[PDB]
């Protein structure tokens, strides 16, 4: 199960 | 997918109040409250991602992931502090579950009370009077008329800041000649010391 | 902050509804959220950018969300059914989701069959008793909006043409005039407590605004009372030093 | 450690061939078992392996939502960098990012990680204590200050030391007859037919799952650098590796030597002349 | 910024004349992503190939295989020819069987 907080750089 | 805290929760100005929040979740990533006040914009509090204690100010949220629950812990309690609190839940991706909300009555310490009903008056009385119950401490209830023609607000809190001084008011007012002072607040349960002047 | 227009809005069962948001610059995401009386905010549709990457929320297809810059979003309603009736909210969150959320006001929406009884408030102020100045030296006057429909109103005191909030309090929820009516108008009252001294002092000048959400001049009006639009209705007193 | 869940992402843009393609990619060791590709016109996460096509719509649907999501977020990522680094709109730029839990032997949490880079080279990556960041220059210090806010490394420790590790036992259960089975590798030594005083000596490894094996040629003493051919450890095409390991003799005295192997698949070391 | 294609062709199984296993071409260690790669057979084209997808290694550097069956490992040469935006021309490497 991936990363589920997904953050713009 | 889930979460609870109370529906209502009353305390007494300076005190403090613990609001606690129980989620359900097979995906948690965090934990935030919201206070809204009536007709007004949810505004953020404190946010717990990881477990422990989140401290502003007077305000402070505690979580504990393995037992799947928050707390918001509000102290010195304030008058502006009577609103709508909010515990949220973050489960992954961006859909926030916000909880039913609890709604908080902070009371009023009134230090000298001075229960009276006044009459008021108008620039063109071609319409109707209106009876004013005011200075009553905030243990004191206010009810609606019997009559169907007089009508009688809530009570509410106004601070007169410059002179640190904060009342509870109630008004009544009719159209009908019946209606006087003496009989507007008769269906509640007014002190023994009420002031009656005419 | 976040803006919202308009503050609240009455509709007529089957007219077009348009929401606006106006969330904080440079925000990547942005939210849309119903809010029923008594209840949390629940997810409506997500943005990033001008991307909608999600609008399983939306309550019926005649829901449409748009944010074609990236910035400015809109919520449209069409054809409007009275269980759309709810307040609105938008936020915005700086970077992406699971992040700290920046609300709007929100748009509080009623949607009746029709507009035949919506009316504006009649405002009347009530100066202090006598009986309460020689009592406890403070001076309470009393505001009442009476006879307004529906319950869209914002009361504001203006104390020599500066607002106050100092010895304010409004009754957080207005009352039914005639409770036996469903479509029963509103009444709501607030107070302006002073000192003996400054009730007493001429010079002084004390004004009870509401402001009245209703009709617009875009609506149509062929009834022989007034049309109700969107108005500020008051009642004003000077000092009495009697 | 004994086993690992690790997902690689690709951020790519590309002027004059469409919007910027994500792909993300899943592996529980060597093993791929999903895949998504932002560049079909409808796209979905995709099964790779066996054992995760048994998942319900709802895991699938709910991956499909991060991997759209993140297409979103590094598509304004390429943007923002393009910015920092002060790139016109002209060139192509790829952000990488990888990310996952190593698992001991003991089946705990050995390692959290997280590392991203632009144009090939490091950029920001969380530190070993999964509270900070290591950004590499000025750019990604803008980056690291966006992070900080929206609380990236509290959400990224706490997903690491939870559902990572919780996922990968689920994974490592559902494929423990292909995942948690090791195939030790088939050894010999050779020599190429060569011309006069142009003889060597080769050590060879054909058939092992996972690619981690040691290689080594010393008998009397250590050479170890000293003359010792590393060729780097190719595939084959189902879950098999090989490698070969060489020393040059340009005479005939090469029954001195010894090729050692350390393959964790054997019982124990082999030796071979 | 930009790093070249490293080249292995060699066979699954160390077969002989007249039976079956793959020719292998194993291209790593590149960046940018992008690149180009077909199996040889006398000097050219083996019909449409294999390959196994693209990952990135620690380095980030790019990886990916390229396999075909070769079934006539008879006395004709094999090779494999990468083109990469790193290459002046494509890079052509000959299979020996012994390595
Ligand atoms: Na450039």
């Amino acid at each position: 199960l991936p990363f589920e907080k997904s953050t713009v750089m | 997918q889930s979460l609870e805290q109370p529906s209502e929760v009353t305390a007494v100005e300076g005190a403090i109040v613990q609001i606690n929040c129980t989620y359900q979740t097979s995906g948690f990533y965090g934990l935030s409250w919201y206070q809204q006040h009536d007709g007004g914009a949810p505004t953020f509090l404190s946010y717990n991602a990881l477990d422990g204690l989140e401290e502003t100010g007077r305000f402070s949220s505690f979580l504990s992931r393995s037992d799947s629950y928050g707390y918001l812990l509000l102290q010195e309690l304030q008058m502006k502090d009577s609103a709508s609190y909010f515990c949220a839940v973050d489960t992954g991706g961006f859909k926030t579950i916000f909880g039913a909300g609890t709604r908080l009555f902070v009371k009023a310490n009134i230090q000298n009370p001075d229960p009276a009903v006044y009459q008021l008056r108008d620039s063109k009385s071609s319409d109707k009077s209106v009876c004013l119950f005011t200075d009553f401490d905030s243990q004191t209830n206010v009810s609606q008329s019997k009559d169907s023609d007089v009508y009688i607000t809530d009570k509410c809190v106004l601070d007169m800041r410059s002179m640190d001084f904060k009342s509870n008011s109630a008004v009544a007012w009719s159209n009908k000649s019946d209606f006087a002072c003496a009989n507007a607040f008769n269906n509640s349960i007014i002190p023994e010391d009420t002031f009656f002047a005419a | 902050g976040v803006s919202q227009s308009p503050r609240y809005k009455v509709a007529k069962r089957g007219q077009d509804v348009a929401l606006r948001c106006d969330p904080i610059s440079g925000h990547v995401s942005l939210f849309w959220y119903q809010q029923a009386l008594g209840q949390g905010p629940e997810f409506l549709t997500y943005f990033q950018n001008e991307a909608q990457l999600d609008k399983s929320g939306l309550p019926s297809d005649r829901f449409f969300a748009e944010r074609p810059e990236g910035s400015v979003s809109t919520l449209k309603i069409q054809r409007t059914q009275q269980e759309d009736s709810a307040v609105y909210l938008c936020a915005s969150s700086p970077t992406g989701g699971q992040e700290t959320q920046y609300f709007g006001p929100g748009t509080r929406l009623l949607v009746l069959e029709d507009l035949k009884n919506v009316f504006p408030p009649e405002v009347a102020v009530f100066e202090p008793s006598e009986a309460e100045i020689s009592h406890t030296q403070k001076a309470t006057l009393v505001c009442l909006a009476t006879g307004f429909y529906p319950d869209h109103v914002e009361l504001s005191w203006w104390v020599n043409g500066k607002e106050v909030h100092s010895g304010v309090c409004t009754d957080p929820q207005p009352l039914k005039e005639q409770p036996a009516l469903n479509d029963s108008r509103y009444a709501l009252s607030s107070r302006l407590r002073v000192s003996a001294t400054f009730w007493q002092n001429p010079r002084n000048h004390f004004r009870c605004q509401v402001q009245f959400y209703g009709l617009s001049e875009n609506d149509e009006w062929t009834q022989d009372r007034a049309k109700p639009v969107t108005q500020i209705v008051s009642a004003e007193a000077w000092g009495r030093a009697d | 450690g004994s086993h690992s869940m690790r997902y690689f992402y690709t951020a790519m843009s590309r002027p004059g061939r469409g919007e910027p393609r994500f792909i993300a990619v899943g592996y529980v060791d060597d093993t791929q078992f999903v895949r998504f590709d932002s560049d079909a016109a409808s796209p979905r996460t995709e099964p790779r392996a066996p054992w995760i096509e048994q998942e319900g719509p709802e895991y699938w649907d709910r991956n499909t939502q991060i991997f759209k999501t993140n297409t979103q977020t590094y598509r304004e990522s390429l943007r923002n960098l393009r910015g920092y680094y002060n790139q016109s709109e002209a060139g192509s730029h790829i952000i990488q990012r990888m990310y996952g839990c190593d698992l001991g032997p003991d089946g705990r949490l050995l390692r959290g990680h997280d590392q991203s880079a632009y144009d090939g080279k490091d950029y920001i990556a969380l530190n070993e204590d999964l509270s900070s960041w290591t950004a590499a220059d000025t750019a990604a210090q803008i980056t690291q200050r966006k992070w900080e806010a929206a609380r990236v490394a509290e959400q990224l420790r706490a997903y690491l030391e939870g559902l990572c590790v919780e996922w990968l036992r689920r994974y490592l259960e559902n494929g423990k007859e292909t995942l948690q089975r090791a195939d030790p590798p088939k050894t010999h030594v050779t020599h190429h037919p060569v011309s006069d005083h142009e003889a060597t000596l080769r050590c060879w490894a054909l058939g092992f799952y996972p690619a981690e094996i040691t290689l080594t040629w010393q008998r009397d003493g250590e050479d170890q650098t000293q003359d010792t051919e590393l060729v780097e450890t190719r595939p084959a095409g189902d879950r098999t590796f090989q490698k070969w390991a060489a020393v040059v003799v340009p005479s005939g005295e090469e029954q001195r030597y010894t090729c050692h192997v350390q393959h964790e698949g054997l019982p124990k070391p082999l030796t071979l002349r | 910024i930009q790093r070249t294609p490293k080249i292995q062709v060699y066979s699954r199984h160390p077969a002989e004349n007249g039976k079956s296993n793959f020719l292998n071409c194993y291209v790593s260690g590149f960046h940018p992503s992008d690149i180009e790669v077909d199996l040889l057979k006398n000097g050219e084209r083996i019909e449409k190939v294999e390959h196994s997808d693209l990952s990135f290694s620690k380095d980030w550097s790019f990886y990916l295989l390229y396999y075909t069956e070769f079934t006539p490992t008879e006395a004709d040469e094999y090779a494999c020819r990468v083109n990469h935006v790193t290459l002046s021309q494509p890079k052509i490497v000959k299979w020996d069987r012994d390595m």
